[PDB]
């Protein structure tokens, strides 16, 4: 049931995820890295270069080209985009939060180390 | 950001060239086609609103090159956000596991 | 019996814009679209008379911005008769 | 048998206002909704000859207030043959 | 010999007046009602050939009376002999027994 | 079902029924009577005038309107038309024998009494 | 090896007349009628190339006497490709 | 390589002769038959880019010899996108 647990974690942690996205957006202002989420051992966030998500789309012959179009064009100041690696699957954590991710990081007052730790802790427990 | 663009044509050969050019000319996905009768067939894609707008424009232009094809109507609708899924065939397992190794585990810029 | 809103467009892309513009402009319930032939499709919404009035009005002003779409017919019945629910496709299903 | 009333319009919204006005203006019963293609839809009522005649008159004049309503055909049979009850979709049940 | 009378009309109200007039002005049975789309509907009667011929002629004459009704096509097809059946409702059980007394048990003339 | 076993009795005894139909047409030259068949209490041949079958049709509101038209226009020299009275159903034994009814009466060489008797026995055995 | 014959007709009464004439005039098998819109229906038959030709020739000639009937299209294929047997509705259903 | 060719006709008998001529004049595979109404029917084949160009031209030529046949449209795509295989009926299913 890993797919539905990611839908709950997205709408419940709407402010926290926007805070982590805005903190990751300041790490790479030119969007030269994409905030990911790997589930091979435990639920942990990752990052990849744009050429990584592009050569993967070429290797699958355009199977995931829509996801590439979302990661390449989403506005980091108003939208959150996190790709999830699944067993031959990919799921986008794509949502527009209220307030914007700039305000979520400010209204929450949590560093990027504690944002990534709590969110990984919240997702590891939600999967059960 | 996410949207759906639609192109309705009079004729089935015209609607297949449209759907083919829409995915070749943008980063969208062909979500399907629908018939309402009277020779009216509509193809629908989905993706980034700027990709969809680039997808529908190439679709309308490519139909003019079709011998006997005619466009009836076209529109682009903005949709709310949702967590999209992409189930790949088992033949691309070598691509999913190769990409999962090249990624950087640390999101903090060193 | 709540009000019923109906917009008949020409073609499928026009009827999806009508169905989208009507639900996000009022508290109306999308019942569905009815095909009758000749490319004529009619979207049907249900709800309060005030909501249906603003909902149907929003659908008409959005079809004009559809390259190839057209409004064929539109009508709002304030209180549809009980017997129409069992004959005409105006229920949720 | 029991008289039958029919109003065939060009467009779905106009056929609903016709059906709503027939049952509200007389003691008739909307028994069926028939679509045959080319945008031709028909609503069917049953009742007394005077009640059915009052329904078709009210249904046609109310279509004038439908933005885009067009009547294609209308007809009344005072005493339809018993054979038609089991072959044509004009029956109650 | 029996035959099948068919009248195809543009419009549903006209085909109802057609089916009504065919089974009233002749000794035929309304056996079918078929739709092919595009506003074309056909009523089908059955009976004695001469009865069917008068049935089809009467139907077309009444379709020209209705407003918005038109005749598209019409034809009569010969049918092989058949042991036709006629199920009578329960409300006519008294009429059958009244008819059962009028009959003569001896087919021989006295 | 009597309706099915009457269809077999019609196609199996086609020559015997055609002979009885012609023998009936001889004693009624102007077709002033129609050959019948009542299944109650047991299967037996009857006859009625065109006024009786038409008056019944008026009482049933045209439910046997087609059967009264076939009996009025069928050719007694080529085709056989016999009406059956069942429980609440009417069946019309209607067929065109390959030899005309006059030929069937001469080929069998049986009187109207011998045809009426053996046909009633054959049908009742099929129904029993 | 088995030929296929077909007559496309405008209207339903002239389609039943086609199917009735095509089977009674030749030793062929009727596999059904196919509707494609605008009242265009095609009666398809299978059989020997000589039995199919006489079957289609009889059908076209009978529709000439149909009041309002019209033979829109007609064609015979003596030996259809086997790949058509699984794609086009030409087999007996 | 990986080509898709298709011919749309007005009428059913002409589209059958089209599909029979395409698969016979070249090494192509008839994969789909589509109906969209208004008498428009299309037969879709797959094969090499050079095989399809010859099969489609052979299809258009033979329709001219069909009594009443008419070609509405025809098109050939060199090699379509992979996502087109899983959506449009250009494959066996």
């Amino acid at each position: 049931p890993w797919r539905y647990r990611l839908d709950q974690f997205t709408k419940e942690e709407q402010t926290a995820l926007g805070a982590l996205a805005w903190a990751f957006y300041q790490q790479w202002p030119a969007k030269e890295q994409y905030l990911g989420l790997d589930l091979h051992p435990q639920a942990h966030f990752i990052s990849c270069a744009p050429q990584a998500i592009a050569q993967l789309n070429d290797q699958v012959n355009g199977r995931i080209q829509e996801m590439v179009g979302i990661l390449y064009g989403y506005d980091p100041r108003t939208e959150v985009a996190i790709f999830v690696i699944g067993p031959t699957q990919f799921k986008l954590l794509f949502f527009q939060p209220i307030p914007d991710p700039a305000s979520c990081f400010a209204a929450l007052g949590l560093t990027i180390e504690e944002l990534k730790h709590r969110l990984e802790k919240t997702l590891q427990e939600k999967l059960a | 950001s996410i949207a759906v663009g639609m192109i309705e044509t009079l004729g089935f050969p015209a609607v297949v060239e449209a759907a083919d050019s829409m995915v070749k000319a943008a980063r969208v996905t062909l979500v399907g086609y629908e018939k309402i009768g009277s020779g009216r067939v509509t193809v629908i894609v989905r993706g980034d609103v700027s990709e969809v707008q680039a997808s529908v424009t190439a679709g309308i232009e490519n139909i003019r090159r079709v011998n006997g094809g005619e466009v009836l109507s076209n529109h682009i609708i903005a949709r709310p956000h949702e967590n999209l899924e992409y189930v790949l065939p088992i033949r691309y397992t070598e691509a999913v596991e190769q990409f999962r190794e090249i990624v950087n585990p640390s999101i903090i810029r060193r």
